[PDB]
RNA sequence: AAUCCUGGAUGGAACGACGAA
RNA sequence: UAAUUGCGAUAACGAACGAGACCUUAACCUACUAAAUAGUGGUGCUAGCAUUUGCUGGUUAUCCACUUCUUAGAGGGACUAUCGGUUUCAAGCCGAUGGAAGUUUGAGGCAAUAACAGGUCUGUGAUGCCCUUAGACGUUCUGGGCCGCACGCGCGCUACACUGACGGAGCCAGCGAGUCUAACCUUGGCCGAGAGGUCUUGGUAAUCUUGUGAAACUCCGUCGUGCUGGGGAUAGAGCAUUGUAAUUAUUGCUCUUCAACGAGGAAUUCCUAGUAAGCGCAAGUCAUCAGCUUGCGUUGAUUACGUCCCUGCCCUUUGUACACACC
């Protein structure tokens, strides 16, 4: 047994696990590594912590996510998200909690949903429309 | 990749099929400009004709456009698979034949007046104007003409 | 700086975006100072981004989209007349091409260009239907700094679409020329026709 | 069968879709001098069709006089190499 | 370090290997190419046209390797699309059957991939090997 | 022996009296078990229009049957089995086990 | 090409018939101990700021 | 709004009434003794409650109060 | 220790309906 | 105050109904219970590349361990908590911090008294009275019709194109349904351009169909401002399926035909955040037929956070020749 966690990303339906453990600092995606994410701007959007905390930290150990649920996008942020959690809870078990709190710190200064997850969820479709709060069209003559 | 400078061998509007095909756009949807001949059949004989797709009508001999004629209008000697015909079985002989410029409408014609002519309902519907495909005529197809 | 290596093999360009500095898609938020203050407080810079995307919910709250990023705001305006109605990755790829067209056009930052397009654009007077009943008519009021720089948005996306409509040049180069013009102040632009008309109708109706 | 409307027309142009020396040679010493190259711009100026000017930036981007910084799909950019 | 098909970007290696297979010459081809559609949704031919069979092959190889099990009817699921029925709303459609099947049968004969138990076709060692090989040379042309 | 019992009823608190009752006598006669198995509870839904006749605003009603099933799987004698099969029912509670 | 800047200072209220116009009292930048009420078209908090085309001009204050 | 009906404001004001040398300022504490001292069909009710009496309490702090 | 102050409005057009109960 | 919600005032006191409370649902729990009908890791066997440790995978009787993800059950959690302002300084309101969550957390279910001479005897073996009751208005068989078209309205689907159409690759959801004395959802194999056909298989269903490999979407390319490869109505010919039977084409497929439409006048509808809008998917009806509805999720904006100007709702005061009540 080596160190190693298991952590969890979330979105509107997507989860993204994480496992996360001491390695030489692979950083797969459902079979394949950070570069092949195919939105190829959401690309950037996922390389956020670990450009914002220093490759330095990744070094040490090796991340290994398998997504499934929602869409493209969705599965991006929890993949981003899945990711930072499980570094911070690296440096929360293993690692001391000075790099843990100042790693959350900037996490939470840049974007706070790197963290934590968004509460927005669907609200259900209501009769008499297409959607929610739509309703269908009124004739009056 | 590379621009082929030209000569002067290119034309505008040329003819075939009793048609005034525009060229100075591709082959395949200038051909579609024949009636009786739209974006698969012509696809479909200019692959088999050994034509270059990429190529404007307006730049091509007349051997390709007479081998492109001939095709179409014997398309099943050029291993053509018979369903692309849009006149098979025909309804006399048995035969499965491509219309083409004219041809198309007069086609059309005979047929309505062979409809006519044995008073059947489709054919006293055309006789009259209206719709045969037992769609409604309540509330479209105002402005029929 | 340090070219780090990991067991996946990380590029040096996205390492020296990393580690240098944060820059936008590849450029500095830095150099962007706003010369015309009472939009400041309401053009979000300074709290740079690599990507104009976030799912960030500010309509939640009143004064929240000032703590938007301004690029966000212009890829959130582009999306719309229907078919285009969510689809905020094109607009991101739209305005990535724009702002390399605005940088290889007037080699300034293309950031400081639509922030001057902003400022320049901002209507500052405009009408209203006041009265106390039938003495009803146009009277002119002030316009307040998040509704200059709303109408701002919206006057350049929409000239941008008018002209990209039913011709050959892209959304993209159609807004990289519109800010522009906007920046320089032109009286070609779109937006800034419709805000010296708005000014014009509102100096009269005073 | 009215209109609401009476949706006047435009001017039909007549842009190019074969070149010749002339046109080519224009090309090449009027391509540089823009700062900013693609597809429109190279409809607005020279009178070829996209596809000619499609196919005219991969050309000069073969041998090398425009500099590309990025060749997205749907949008092509180019400037001038110094 | 290792290759596999995932450590590489999925156009370049289905064009390299389609590429591959087409310097190969070797495969197969029905016949009834240069005709058809590949879906009942499609409404023109591919555009390509001196090809593309190869490009499908490729595809599918690329889609065996990563899943362990499929069929014709799941290629299908997967290579249909969008059919505009004129004037009716959209619709996914599936594609040509006939198409995928005869590339698993030319693969099959060419021996990339096997009949796997379970139904359907699965990845082999030689194509495994193969398919290794080829994004070794995708990611080795970047110098 | 390897019997599978599964309790596919409404009434959630019945159906767990029923599943406790159970692996108490289990642990009781010391016979080891996967634990009660609570598969996901799944939702009849029915959709209907509140009206008889047409008019009115269209006012729809949606009515749900919520059918929660459970499952214990056990290794026992086929005596302690039949007698576990003649206790251990309720009212409104749909058991059936099965053996292999 | 003459402005003037305003900072504002205390919002009044809302004010014409469909309530798309707030009633402020500013504090003009330059020449302070300078106070006005103005109509604002858009949304405003205190310490924005506001640039008059034209200074001397007050509204009627609903009072 | 926020305003509580008066089964809370009557509730809590019993609990005052008869329970002060107890309860102080907190409401967790608050909480965790009303559902011991008080039976209550309902978690949120029982919070209302809860939040109400260390309300009264902070007001009790600081002068008396009417009723 | 300095120190002068206020309360306040109007604002166009808009005809008609069988009786029975 | 969303609220006859409450502070309080007080010829009223004390109560009830309604609202609220409540119930369901969605969001938090690396805290409990567990789970080859859901997963994860490890170890066995094994494929490939590297070989130097490793990387990606496969593996049913290889077992071992765990439950973060997933399921549920029992519970916890938020009560506007804490702080600062403001108010007779009370109910309460604003802001900030924290927090999964601080618009009664979000959406719904139930939802008062009094009424409409609202709708329905075509849902009722719920029904009074009248009519009819054996060449019946009963019942049933055949064939038509309910689709019928000079026109006028309403709910909608397609689009009027480059933020695009098309061809390739990429490739991601959720709600749910399904065969017994039947014949359902169908995987896989083969044939066929296609629709579809055929030989088998799994499943009474967290297990199999189904990761429902959905669509819009992304990346590459073709086209190139041309009523044009936009648009795909209207027609002709043929091939398949459902069903006893398709002829006023049931539908599906192929080819050909290629009309208006160039962003819509007076008018007018819906909508305040994961909401509009785009996008398709399951179910309902169903032998076949979705352009409809009921729900589902994917992408996801702008603009208010206000007013009573229009249309109306509530409360009070006021006036009234109104009482089937300003029609
Ligand atoms: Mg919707
Ligand atoms: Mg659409
Ligand atoms: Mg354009
Ligand atoms: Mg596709
Ligand atoms: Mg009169
Ligand atoms: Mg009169
Ligand atoms: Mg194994
Ligand atoms: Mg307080
Ligand atoms: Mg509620
Ligand atoms: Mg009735
Ligand atoms: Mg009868
Ligand atoms: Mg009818
Ligand atoms: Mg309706
Ligand atoms: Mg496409
Ligand atoms: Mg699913
Ligand atoms: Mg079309
Ligand atoms: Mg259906
Ligand atoms: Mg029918
Ligand atoms: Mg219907
Ligand atoms: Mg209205
Ligand atoms: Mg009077
Ligand atoms: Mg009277
Ligand atoms: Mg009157």
């Amino acid at each position: 047994a080596v160190p190693s966690v298991q952590t969890f990303g979330k979105k509107k339906s997507a989860t993204a696990v994480a496992h996360v453990k001491a390695g030489k600092g692979l950083i797969k995606v459902n079979g394949s590594p950070i570069t092949l994410v195919e939105p190829e701007i959401l690309r950037f959007k996922v390389y956020e912590p670990l450009l914002l905390v220093g490759l330095d930290k990744f070094s040490n150990i090796d991340i290994r996510v398998r997504v499934t649920g929602g869409g493209h996008v969705s599965q991006v942020y929890a993949i981003r998200q899945a990711i930072a959690k499980g570094l911070v809870a690296y440096h929360q078990k293993y690692v001391d909690e000075q790099s843990k709190n100042e790693l959350k710190k900037a996490f939470t200064s840049y974007d706070r949903t790197l963290l934590i997850a968004d509460s927005r969820r669907p609200e259900p479709k209501k009769f008499g429309g297409k959607g929610a709060r739509s309703r269908f069209q009124k004739s009056y003559r | 990749s590379l621009v082929v400078q030209e000569q002067g061998s290119f034309q505008h509007i040329l003819r075939l099929l009793n048609t005034n095909v525009d060229g100075n756009i591709k082959i395949v949807y200038a051909l579609t400009t024949i009636k009786g001949v739209g974006r698969r059949y012509s696809n479909l004989v200019c692959k088999k004709a050994d034509v270059d797709l990429h190529k404007r009508a307006g730049e091509l001999t007349q051997e390709e456009l007479e081998r492109i004629v001939q095709i179409m209008q014997n398309p099943t000697h050029y291993k053509i698979p018979a369903w692309f015909l849009n006149r098979q079985n025909d309804i006399t002989d048995g035969k499965d034949y491509h219309t083409l410029a004219n041809n198309v409408e007069s086609k059309l014609r005979d047929d309505l007046e062979r409809l006519k002519k044995i008073r059947a309902h489709r054919g006293i519907r055309h006789f009259w104007g209206l719709r045969v495909r037992g769609q409604h005529t309540k509330t479209t197809g105002r402005r029929r003409a | 700086f340090t070219p780090v290596v990991l067991a996946t093999p990380i590029p040096e360009e996205v390492q020296q975006a990393q580690t240098e500095i944060k820059l936008f898609n590849k450029w500095s938020f830095e150099e962007v100072e706003v010369k015309d203050a009472s939009l400041v407080d309401y053009v979000q810079v300074r709290q740079p981004i690599f990507v104009a995307h976030t799912a960030g919910r500010y309509a939640n709250k009143r004064f929240r989209k000032a703590q938007c990023p301004i690029i966000e705001r212009l890829t959130n305006s582009l999306m719309m007349n229907g078919r285009n109605n969510g689809k905020k990755l094109k607009a991101v790829r739209i305005i990535k091409h724009t702002l390399d067209i605005i940088n290889v056009l007037t080699d300034q930052n293309p950031i400081q260009v639509v922030v001057d397009a902003i400022t320049n654009t901002g209507p500052r007077e405009d009408t209203t239907r006041v009265g106390g009943g039938g003495a009803a008519r146009r009277q002119a009021v002030d316009v307040s700094p998040l509704r200059r720089v709303n109408q701002a948005i919206a006057l350049l996306t929409i000239g941008a679409r008018e002209a990209a409509f039913r011709n050959i040049k892209t959304i993209a180069e159609t807004l990289a020329e519109e800010l522009i013009n906007a920046a320089k102040g032109s009286s070609t632009s779109y937006a800034i026709k419709k805000k010296d008309e708005l000014e014009r109708v509102a100096k009269s109706n005073r | 069968k009215k209109k609401w409307s009476k949706k006047s027309m435009k001017d039909r142009a007549q842009h190019a879709v074969i070149l010749d020396q002339e046109k080519y040679d224009r090309i090449l010493k009027e391509v540089p001098t823009y700062r900013y190259v693609s597809v429109s711009v190279l409809v607005d100026r020279l009178k070829i069709g996209g596809s000619l000017a499609r196919i005219a930036l991969r050309h000069l981007e073969k041998e090398g006089i425009i500099k590309p910084i990025s060749k997205h799909s749907k949008q092509a950019i180019y400037t001038r190499a110094t | 370090p290792g290759v596999s098909v995932r450590d590489v970007a999925a156009q370049d290696f289905i064009n390299a290997y389609a590429s591959f297979l087409q310097r190969q010459g070797k495969l197969e081809v029905p016949g009834y190419v240069d005709i058809v559609k590949t879906s009942s949704g499609n409404e023109m031919p591919p555009q390509d046209a001196e090809g593309w069979f190869y490009k499908r092959a490729a595809s599918v190889a690329r889609h065996i390797y990563m899943r362990k099990q499929v069929g014709v009817g799941k290629l299908n699921k997967l290579y249909g699309g969008a059919k505009s029925r004129g004037v009716r709303p959209y619709k996914h459609i599936d594609a040509s059957g006939s198409i995928n099947r005869k590339v698993l049968q030319a693969l099959e004969k060419i021996g990339i991939v096997e009949i796997s138990p379970k139904g359907g076709r699965r990845i082999s060692e030689n194509g495994q090997r193969d398919l290794d090989r080829i994004a070794a040379q995708t990611l080795e042309e970047d110098e | 022996i390897k019997i599978r019992i599964t309790l596919t009823s409404t009434k959630v608190k019945q159906l767990e009296n029923v599943s406790s009752n159970i692996v108490k006598n289990a642990e009781q006669h010391n016979l080891v078990k996967k634990g009660p198995v609570r598969l996901p509870t799944k939702v009849l839904k029915i959709s209907t229009r509140k009206t008889p006749n047409g008019e009115g605003s269209k006012t729809w009603e949606t009515y749900e049957m919520r059918i929660h099933k459970r499952y214990i799987d056990l290794e026992a004698p086929v005596q302690i089995v039949k007698r576990i099969t003649q206790i251990t029912i309720e009212p409104g509670v749909d058991v059936e086990v099965v053996v292999a | 090409t003459p402005v003037t800047l305003a900072k504002v200072i205390k919002v009044l209220g809302r004010t014409g018939s469909r309530g798309g116009v707030t009633q402020v009292r500013v504090e003009f930048l330059e020449d302070t101990s300078r106070t006005i009420v103005r109509n604002v078209k858009g949304p405003v908090r205190e310490n924005d700021i506001l640039v008059l085309m034209e200074s001397e001009r007050e509204a009627r204050r609903l009072r | 709004g926020r305003v509580r009906t008066k089964t809370v404001k009557r509730a809590s004001k019993a609990l005052i009434e008869r329970y002060y040398p107890k309860l102080t300022l907190d409401f967790q504490t608050n909480k965790r003794l009303c559902d011991e001292i008080a039976t209550i069909q309902s978690k949120r009710l029982r919070n209302k409650i809860a939040g109400y009496t260390t309300h009264l309490m902070k007001r009790i702090q600081k002068g008396p109060v009417r009723g």
